[PDB]
């Protein structure tokens, strides 16, 4: 357990990195 | 009392509260995480004074609370919050205030505290909590 | 639909209002 | 380029962002709704200037953000998000900047937008959005 | 006792359960929701009989638990949940069992009642449930 | 939740015909 | 064409699907993970034949989705999912189909696709994805 | 991360083992 939050990410759209 | 809504952050780094040993919780104020950085809560403050006041600061984020309890009964013919315990995966804190009434607890087994509402007048009237992953 | 987002709430603990 | 990550908040208020219409995106800024008042995100700026900015206040919370959408392509070599265009349930924001390459569209069926985090260096190299409930 | 954990759901259509009002919690099986359907949950049998069975049919989706409460206490040297009871918005169920011991409760101001997971023995031994939006 | 009995979740898209 | 709903689970575990070179997407079929057992999706098949299967058996709970990407264009006059490819944290599955048209991609960075809904006619119409942590 | 999700879970209540 991290102790913050957690929310769903989407992306990334653009460069891949 | 005066009703209060903090509403949802992304953690807890400290609570700052007050108490009687002859009644009740009184004062209730949070430091919260926003995105990494502090957010400093509304002071939500009794009507009266006379209270202790108790500074509890987590070691945000790897330390978090676990379990919330408390009492609640009656205080010159009021409902109220009469007592506190914060229990983290490091330590407890508390029980601060009247440990007398009908006992609650709060375990939390996976996700967190992440939002204080709730009203006080007099003293800490009622309140509840947000929770999230 | 409200804008806003939502989360669990657990509780009132004390008064019943 | 420079990443940049704003984290969650409660919805959007505003999206202030620059742009140029024989490159790409550029700056990019959010004023975040948090519990009911504003939060002002920092300003994440290009490396360069000669942008054209545009302010997007959203009429918050009646008004929201129901798909984002775009193009992502390259610009001196670079692979980089061209455009952008905002599409709420009251009209469409754009599209913004260079109109080719590679489209992408994110329509939200349910949930919100309420984060953004990304990269900038001459241009926005991409970018990422937090969906909540 | 034998641990058991349901998961997560959609929501609840029937709890079986089973109580002695001598002793505490015995038997425990849920219906879910599952996408718009029943699904019949494990029925997590106490070790022993003697227990009388209530069956609690939900008006489920316009139906939900609002609130569950109960006690907690020594039943034959165990640490065991003695009582239950389970408010909807609609109406009270329970309580069943034995209303002595350490008061819990858990009230919902936003939110769903999703999964059980436990432990059962002679008894329910504890209890934890699945909150989702 | 303070409405349905029925859990919600995050639901992206549609892809494809637009009705 | 006839619309369907899966609804939301804990996981996915296969994917049958069904493709045409010369048209799009027709038969689809998700074996989902229910806490820890499979759950057999319904099978939403095409009006037509003339497909070709495929399956994608995923080393559930290890390897899971990171991108669903595809294309969207016209076939015999109706807008149609024309290629869907799936990328794992192990491999790509596709494309399978038409990689003509418009192309669409939704990658994950934090979160599980859980669930599919949709529409197949002559072809699969259109379709959405349940998100969740 | 894993590939199942997760949901809160309160508790327990009663034995803590
Ligand atoms: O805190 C207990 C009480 O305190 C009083 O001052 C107030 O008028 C009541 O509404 C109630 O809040
Ligand atoms: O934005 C396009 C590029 O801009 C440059 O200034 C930077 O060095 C690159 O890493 C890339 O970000
Ligand atoms: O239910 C109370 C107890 O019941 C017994 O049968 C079991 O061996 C114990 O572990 C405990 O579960
Ligand atoms: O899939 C493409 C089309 O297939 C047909 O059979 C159906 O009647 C249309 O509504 C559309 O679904």
């Amino acid at each position: 357990q991290s102790g913050k939050s957690q929310t769903v990410i989407v992306g990334p759209w653009g460069a891949q990195v | 009392g005066k009703a209060f809504d903090d509403g949802a952050f992304t953690g807890i780094r400290e609570i700052n509260l007050s108490y009687n040993k002859e009644t009740a919780i009184g004062d209730f104020q949070v430091i919260y995480d926003l995105n990494g950085s502090p957010f400093v809560g509304q002071n939500h403050t009794s009507f009266i004074t006379g209270f202790t006041p108790v500074k509890i600061s987590l070691d945000f984020p790897s330390e978090y609370i676990i379990e919330v309890s408390g009492h609640t009964g009656k205080v010159s013919g009021y409902v109220v919050v009469r007592s506190l315990a914060f229990k983290t995966n490091k330590k407890t804190y508390g029980p601060y205030g009247v440990t007398s009434g009908t006992p609650f607890n709060l375990p939390i087994e996976n996700g967190l505290i992440v939002g204080f509402k709730g009203s006080i007048g007099y003293w800490l009237d009622y309140f509840s909590m947000y929770l999230s992953l």
